[PDB]
């Protein structure tokens, strides 16, 4: 109903403006504890010794690292992935080098992807990077994950009610809200926006008048896509825990610049790094995954804004892992 | 210089303080003590004000605007030029504002009247307060509120509005506009049904009180009255701040999320989840 | 090419902004502030057509108002300021200036739709009774600012118009007369009338009715304006500032 | 302090009048009850109810206009009746989806939308004739269904009117208690923040214009009810000292004055123009507007404020960024 004061509040603009975050400091702590569970870096192994490619059966992607490095980053993989389970839940026991069971080739497509955003996309991740914990925090199916459609609760972890599940269309709306943060927007930001490139987010144009030859008729983009331009950042701002001012002067959402927050940025290669994800790689992986896995299409789990953030504006504030293990990225 | 009528009103007593000192006329205006407190309010801050523009970008009155604080700055004392100019307007707002009021209180008082007019005036500087010093407090900050600009202010409104996720779901907030909207219908109703009465048109005699009340009776099936009207005119407009007040003051220190998140009371109840 | 680029840097948009301007000080300036002069006028000490209406009952009346006779008013200047103060010069209760003073109205007794005298007590409205709930006040003594009993209420008068009770008929103690008094004036108790606008002393020179059956509106603005006159020029001390 | 200003400390009772129209005074409907503590804040008579040819239609042009909107909510919670009362503020009807332009929209996105909203407009006009021929039968002006035009000459700005200059029923308002609500945001994001309007800034200072009017007016006549300043009637063909102490008041106060009648003038041009100016933008916005801040920029209204954080490039605009 209320939450007791007092707040802790920030400053993204110019005094006056009123912008900046609103947060509450038992939730933030409730976070932060939550996040400290990151499993810390393992101890420093022996660099001398001849690359896997040559000691081991099947390694193709990190062929160059030694027997030392290499256990270790499988070590570390089990920490971040499957503990409950151990090393058996991606390997045969007696066969460590055969492909027998289905989260191992998976978890190969998922190294070459690890590796890519922390080489590619290091404009979005910078110096901190990303790991298997920042979306498995020590569960084999990520907590946080998105279908075809919306679904309900947002962490699977959690038992849904019958209203909740998927299969019951009385509470399409229940699940519809609640990924655009308790707003009736009868649009998917997901499924529109975060899959896949086809449609642009901007809706408002740059001209104080408008041109002709695009705003008569069916020359004009439905008004439907600025609903979903709306749906996709309420979508955004909850994931991060934060507002529109932490990007935006809500004088002009368009603009950038004065009015733009350098964090606007951040997001923008975000939402292209997402993408990216989902179709060259969130998607292929239907036919590595069983049926069990998969939703009512045909489609794989795939990731948003919230499958690393999970409620805080930097996934797991601040901690980094990027030096501690070079084998997730850069790539030399 | 004086009304037909206004001659034999104009008389001494009805003051507050000051006696028989401030009991006077300027032109029109009465004075009073508050009279004087009120225009020394208006002119300090006018003149930092105008003090200010020359410091500013621009005069264009549209773009116009002085700021308050920094938020690190706290509820201390901020530089002029940083904030500063804004904590010595705020203040000589609120004394313009009060004094005006018990000015108006020292009018009433000479007319052998009611005390209605200065105390609805009491819930617009009760909802300056609210957003200007209120809500401020509980923060820890003076940098939370408004700028004084013509544009500027719509900014800070928009940001504000936009900080707590979605602003038209706010429960004080809509009722608010709840009685916003009724009030300014039924000053449609109200203010056309006085002139439909009185004039009919062409050469038709004017109409009774009891044509009022045929009226809505006709149309809506209840009327309120001559005498009812005019108090819940005065309570649909007073409950515009009123229920804004409780609004505004638990975004933040009652509330840090969005106001769409507030309505999980009603939907996330264990028995229809 | 743009929808709504004209000559110029100029857009439609900005052309109506100026005739919004126009419009809005047209009707401001030229209609409403000219409206807001039909009463009140000439300045003493842009005119409009004086307006006319046809009166429900028969005839006409022509704002603003001019008398055949002049009301003379007992008040002298403080000083010999323009906007200076009036003090009255004896007793403004009955000489009726400042808070005390009356409208020039007509002397007729307003009329309901029917034609039927609005402002009559229960004894001509014999039809209209009080509501269960609230209390009978014939009978109950009045109780008047210095906590003296006044007089005591023998009749309710009602507006025949509206449904609503307006004046208290009480008959003053020691003087054999009745006075009325608005309501307004009144704090309803169900053991007494709480009047604090007058002295119980100053309940015999409340303006007196030309007929016992039928009120007037300068009549009713005699009256109402007794009692405000009193809020002021009750006791010695209601004249000067409170602290 | 006045107590009768507060409630009615003593209230009146009697037998109903009853005004004769020219037409319809055997169509007025209902035995009448009174209540006594409604007579405490205002009049205790409820009823009777006039129908007519007008009053009927629009009740059943406004049924079925609601009839459409609550059987398409239902069919949202899938027929669940414990859901529907759950989920019945985020329920709503909705125009087309996709790009279609001004032909007839499909059923199932935006067909029966358009069909609620062709129930209402007539709703809505048969209601104004109410409004209209109620006040031409018992010898009144016809101001209230002049202010009452102007506040559908608004509602068919943002129903039909503006769809219908830029070419798509997209832009319409759907139905519902949040879905409504969502459209303000998405109709102000669209053509560049609504703020920078200055026709929305008009209807908003005669919004508000309207609050301060009755909150000045409703007090001062209640400040004069002690002289009968409510019977507004005979102090405007008659001046008593009721209105003669309300414009003395402001006259000490701001300098200047209206007159008992002209106040309410006051009142309903404001209220007027509350609709007036809110069509006017509407009508702009769309056809002469694309985008309503950069406006403001191109005739220098808007104000600039210098960045704290780091001044933030666009990074579409970066030599082989991602599209
Ligand atoms: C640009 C303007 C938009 C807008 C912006 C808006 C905002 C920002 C907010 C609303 C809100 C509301 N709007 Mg909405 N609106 C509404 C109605 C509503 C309600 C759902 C709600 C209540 C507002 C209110 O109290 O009104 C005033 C009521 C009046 C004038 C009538 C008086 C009714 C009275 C209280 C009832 C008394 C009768 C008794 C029951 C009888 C006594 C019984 C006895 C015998 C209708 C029916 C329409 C049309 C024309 O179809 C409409 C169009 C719009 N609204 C435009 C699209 N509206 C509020 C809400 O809560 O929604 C979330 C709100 O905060
Ligand atoms: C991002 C935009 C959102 C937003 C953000 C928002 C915020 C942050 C706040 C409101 C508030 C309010 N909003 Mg809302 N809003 C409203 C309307 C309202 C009001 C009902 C309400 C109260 C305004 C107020 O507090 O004034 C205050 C007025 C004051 C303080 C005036 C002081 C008077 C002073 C004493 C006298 C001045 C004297 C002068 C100096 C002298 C001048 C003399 C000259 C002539 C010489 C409507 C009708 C809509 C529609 C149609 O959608 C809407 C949508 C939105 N609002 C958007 C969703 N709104 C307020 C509220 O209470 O809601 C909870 C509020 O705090
Ligand atoms: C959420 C509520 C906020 C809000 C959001 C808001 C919106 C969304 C819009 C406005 C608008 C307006 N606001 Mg504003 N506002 C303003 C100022 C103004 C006016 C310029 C204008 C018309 C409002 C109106 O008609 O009121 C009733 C008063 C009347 C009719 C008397 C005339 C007063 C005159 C219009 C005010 C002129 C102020 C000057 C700048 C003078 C400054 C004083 C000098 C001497 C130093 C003041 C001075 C205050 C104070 C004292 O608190 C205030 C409170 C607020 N505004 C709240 C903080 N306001 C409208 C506008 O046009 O802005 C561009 C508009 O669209
Ligand atoms: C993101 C949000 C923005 C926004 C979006 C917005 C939009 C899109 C529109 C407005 C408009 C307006 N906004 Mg704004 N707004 C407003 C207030 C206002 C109003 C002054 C004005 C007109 C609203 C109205 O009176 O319709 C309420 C009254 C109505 C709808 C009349 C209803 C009467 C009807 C005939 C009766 C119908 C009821 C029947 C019983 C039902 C029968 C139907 C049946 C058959 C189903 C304030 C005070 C603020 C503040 C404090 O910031 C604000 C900020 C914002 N607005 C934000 C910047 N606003 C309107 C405007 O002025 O146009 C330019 C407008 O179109
Ligand atoms: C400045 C402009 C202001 C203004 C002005 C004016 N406003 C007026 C008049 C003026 C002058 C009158 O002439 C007229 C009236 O009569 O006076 C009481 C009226 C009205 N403004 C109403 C509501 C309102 N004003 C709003 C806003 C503003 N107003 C703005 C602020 C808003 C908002 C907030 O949007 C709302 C919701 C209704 C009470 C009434 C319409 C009745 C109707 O036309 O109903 C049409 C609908 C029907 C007849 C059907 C009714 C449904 C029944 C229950 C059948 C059952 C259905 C069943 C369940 C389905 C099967
Ligand atoms: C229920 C509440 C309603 C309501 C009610 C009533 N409203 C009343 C009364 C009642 C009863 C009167 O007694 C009194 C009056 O006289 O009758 C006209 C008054 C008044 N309501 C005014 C403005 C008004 N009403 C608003 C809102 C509502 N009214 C709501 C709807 C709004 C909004 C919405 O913003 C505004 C701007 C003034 C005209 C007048 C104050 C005069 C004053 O106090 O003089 C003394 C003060 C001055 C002359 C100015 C002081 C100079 C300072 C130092 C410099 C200015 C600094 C400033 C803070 C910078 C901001 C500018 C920036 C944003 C650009
Ligand atoms: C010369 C000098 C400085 C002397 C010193 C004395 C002194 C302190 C003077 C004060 C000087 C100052 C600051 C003056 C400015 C006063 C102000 C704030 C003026 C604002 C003017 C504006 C923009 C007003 C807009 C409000 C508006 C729409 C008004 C028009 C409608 C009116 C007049 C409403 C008032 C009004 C109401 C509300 C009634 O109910 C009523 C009932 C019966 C008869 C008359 C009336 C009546 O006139
Ligand atoms: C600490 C426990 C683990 C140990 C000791 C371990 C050991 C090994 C060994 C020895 C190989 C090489 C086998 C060969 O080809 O000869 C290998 C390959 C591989 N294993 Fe593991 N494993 C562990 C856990 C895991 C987990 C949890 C996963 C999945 C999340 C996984 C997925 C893989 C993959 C993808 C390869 C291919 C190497 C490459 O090309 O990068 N293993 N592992
Ligand atoms: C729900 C609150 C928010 C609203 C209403 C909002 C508003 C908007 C709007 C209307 C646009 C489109 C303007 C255009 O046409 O260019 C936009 C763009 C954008 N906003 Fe937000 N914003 C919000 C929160 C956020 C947050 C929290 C972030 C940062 C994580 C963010 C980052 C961005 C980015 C990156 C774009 C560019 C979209 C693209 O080109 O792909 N916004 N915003
Ligand atoms: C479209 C979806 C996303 C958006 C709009 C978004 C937005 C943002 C924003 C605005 C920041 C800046 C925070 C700050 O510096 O204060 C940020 C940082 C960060 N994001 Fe995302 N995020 C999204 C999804 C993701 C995903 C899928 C990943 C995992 C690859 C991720 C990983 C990170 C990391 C590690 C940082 C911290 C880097 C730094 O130090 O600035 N985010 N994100
Ligand atoms: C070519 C021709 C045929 C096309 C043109 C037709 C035409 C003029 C179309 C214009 C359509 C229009 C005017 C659309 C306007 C839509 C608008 C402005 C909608 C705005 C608001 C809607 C709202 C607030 C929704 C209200 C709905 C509810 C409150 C839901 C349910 C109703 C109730 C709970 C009240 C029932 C009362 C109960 C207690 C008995
Ligand atoms: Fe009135």
């Amino acid at each position: 109903c209320f939450e007791p004061p007092p707040a802790t509040t920030t400053q993204t603009g110019f005094r006056g403006l009123s912008m900046g975050e609103v947060l509450h400091p038992a939730t933030v702590k409730a976070k932060k504890e939550r996040d400290a569970q990151y499993p810390p870096a393992l101890a420093a192994v022996k660099a001398e010794g001849p690359p896997v490619s040559q000691v081991y059966k099947n390694v193709k992607v990190l062929g160059n690292l030694t027997e030392a490095e290499f256990l270790r980053t499988m070590t570390a993989i089990t920490e971040w992935v499957s503990p409950q389970e151990g090393c058996t839940y991606c390997h045969d026991e007696n066969n460590l080098a055969s492909e027998a069971k289905y989260p191992y080739v998976v978890a190969r497509r998922m190294l070459e992807m690890t590796r890519a955003i922390n080489t590619n996309w290091t404009q979005h991740v910078a110096q901190t990077g990303v790991t298997c914990y920042t979306c498995h925090r020590g569960t084999p199916l990520p907590p946080y994950v998105r279908y075809l459609e919306p679904t309900l609760p947002l962490n699977n972890r959690e038992t849904p009610t019958h209203v909740e599940r998927v299969e019951t269309r009385s509470g399409y709306v229940v699940r519809l809200a609640k990924y655009t943060a308790y707003s009736a927007l009868n649009y998917d930001p997901f499924t529109m926006f975060l899959a896949n490139d086809k449609r642009q987010v901007r809706v408002v144009p740059q001209t104080a008048l408008p041109l002709v030859g695009v705003s008569r008729g069916k020359e004009r983009r439905p008004l439907s896509d600025a609903y979903a331009t709306f749906a996709l950042m309420m979508s955004i701002s909850d994931s991060l825990g934060t507002n529109c001012t932490f990007c935006h002067n809500a004088q002009t959402f368009e603009s950038w610049g004065k009015k733009s927050t350098p964090q606007r940025a951040i997001a923008w290669w975000g939402i292209r790094m997402v993408r990216d994800l989902n179709m060259n790689y969130l998607a292929p992986l239907n036919a590595s995954l069983p049926a069990s896995r998969l939703g009512r299409q045909g489609e794989a789990p795939q990731a948003d804004c919230r499958t690393c953030h999970q409620g805080v504006t930097k996934p797991l504030f601040g901690a980094s892992r990027l030096k501690d293990y070079p084998e997730l990225g850069p790539i030399k | 210089a004086l009304l037909s009528f206004e001659r034999k009103y104009r008389v001494r007593g009805g003051t507050l303080i000051g006696g028989d000192l401030f009991d006077f006329w300027v032109g029109p205006y009465f004075v009073g003590f508050f009279g004087v407190s009120a225009i020394f309010f208006i002119f300090l801050g006018v003149s930092l004000i105008g003090y200010a523009a020359s410091q500013g970008p621009t005069w264009d009155p549209f773009a116009i605007s002085i700021n308050p604080p920094d938020l690190k700055y706290g509820l201390g004392a901020a530089p002029l030029l940083e904030g500063g100019f804004w904590q010595a307007i705020t203040v000589c707002a609120l004394g313009a504002f009060i004094s005006w009021m018990l000015r108006e209180v020292e009018i009433s008082r000479k007319l052998g009247i009611g005390w209605h007019v200065p105390l609805a005036f009491c819930v617009p500087i009760f909802m300056f307060c609210v957003l200007q010093v209120f809500r401020p407090l509980l923060l820890g900050s003076w940098g939370h509120a408004f700028p004084y600009g013509i544009l500027s202010h719509l900014d800070w409104v928009n940001n504000f509005g936009y900080q707590y996720l979605n602003w038209h779901y706010n429960p004080g907030h809509m009722s608010s506009v709840s009685f916003l909207f009724v009030n300014a219908m039924a000053l449609g109703l109200h203010g056309g049904l006085i002139l439909s009465v009185a004039n009919p048109g062409d050469g038709d005699k004017v109409k009774t009180a009891e044509h009022e009340n045929q009226y809505f009776r006709d149309v809506v099936g209840y009327s309120i009255g001559a005498l009812s009207i005019h108090r819940l005119g005065l309570f649909l407009a007073s409950n515009i701040f009123l229920t804004g007040a409780f609004g505004t003051i638990a975004s933040g220190p009652f509330w840090t999320r969005g106001w769409p998140e507030w309505w999980g009371w009603w939907l996330d109840i264990p028995f229809w989840s | 090419m743009y929808h709504g680029a004209l000559a110029q840097h100029l857009d439609i948009a900005q052309l109506v902004w100026y005739a919004q301007w126009l419009v809005i000080w047209t009707v401001v300036l030229l209609y409403l502030r000219r409206e807001d002069r039909r009463e009140g006028y000439p300045l003493v000490e842009e005119l409009p057509y004086p307006k006319t209406f046809v009166l429900p009952h028969g005839g006409t009346v022509t704002v603003p108002r001019r008398r055949p006779e002049t009301r003379e008013l007992k008040l002298a200047q403080t000083d010999g300021f323009e906007g200076a103060p009036l003090q009255p010069t004896g007793n403004p209760l009955v000489d009726a200036v400042g808070p005390a003073s009356y409208a020039e109205r007509a002397e007729v007794v307003d009329a309901t739709v029917d034609g039927k005298a609005k402002i009559v007590p229960l004894r001509v409205a014999t039809d209209f009774s009080i509501a269960e709930g609230d209390v009978d006040p014939r009978g109950l003594p009045v109780v008047a600012a210095d906590g003296v009993e006044a007089g005591t209420v023998t009749d309710l008068w009602v507006d025949r118009s509206e449904h609503y009770f307006r004046y208290l008929e009480l008959s003053v103690a020691g003087s054999a007369r009745t006075a009325l008094i608005p309501l307004g004036f009144c704090d309803v108790k169900k053991d007494k009338i709480v009047v604090t606008s007058i002295l119980s002393e100053q309940f015999a020179n409340v303006p007196r009715l030309q007929s016992r059956d039928q009120i007037t509106l300068r009549e009713e603005d005699k009256v109402s304006a007794y009692y405000a006159g009193g809020l002021l020029y009750a006791t010695p001390e209601r004249a000067e500032s409170l602290l | 302090a006045d107590y009768q200003t507060i409630y009615t400390q003593i209230q009146a009772r009697g037998p109903h009048i009853t005004v004769s129209g020219e037409w319809g005074d055997n169509d007025r409907v209902g035995k009448p009850f009174y209540s006594y503590w409604l007579g405490k804040i205002g009049d205790a008579q409820i009823g009777p109810i006039y129908l007519g040819a007008s009053g009927i239609a629009a009740f059943a042009f406004g049924s079925t206009a609601i009839l459409i909107i609550l059987f398409n909510m239902a069919a949202e919670v899938h027929f669940d009746p414990l859901q529907f009362f759950r989920q019945f503020f985020w329920l709503g009807l909705y125009p087309p989806k996709a790009q279609y332009g001004m032909g007839i929209p499909p059923l199932h996105d935006g067909g029966w939308w358009l069909m609620a909203g062709l129930f209402m407009t007539l709703s809505l006009g048969s209601w104004w004739i109410r409004v209209y021929s109620r006040a031409r039968a018992l010898g009144l002006g016809t101001h209230i269904a002049w202010n009452f035009a102007a506040a559908i000459f608004f509602v068919l700005c943002i129903g039909c009117i503006h769809p219908t200059l830029v070419g798509s029923w997209s832009e319409g308002v759907p139905f519902g208690i949040w879905p409504h609500i969502d459209w303000l945001t998405a109709f102000s994001i669209r053509y560049g923040n609504f703020y920078y309007c200055p026709w929305h800034g008009f209807s908003i200072g005669f919004a508000y214009g309207c609050g301060l009017l009755f909150a000045a007016h409703g007090a001062t006549i209640l400040a004069v009810a002690r002289f009968g300043g409510d019977r507004e009637i005979e102090q405007i063909t008659d001046r008593g000292t009721a209105v003669e102490r309300a414009a003395l008041f402001w006259r000490w106060t701001i300098g200047f004055n209206a007159t008992i009648e002209s106040v309410h003038r006051w009142g309903w041009f404001f209220s007027l123009m509350v609709m007036v100016s809110a069509s006017v933008g509407i009508l702009l916005t769309g056809t002469f507007v694309d985008n309503w801040y950069l406006w403001c920029v191109k005739h220098g209204a808007a104000p600039d404020y210098p960045a704290y954080l780091p001044a933030t490039p666009d990074p579409a605009s970066l030599p082989g960024a991602p599209k």
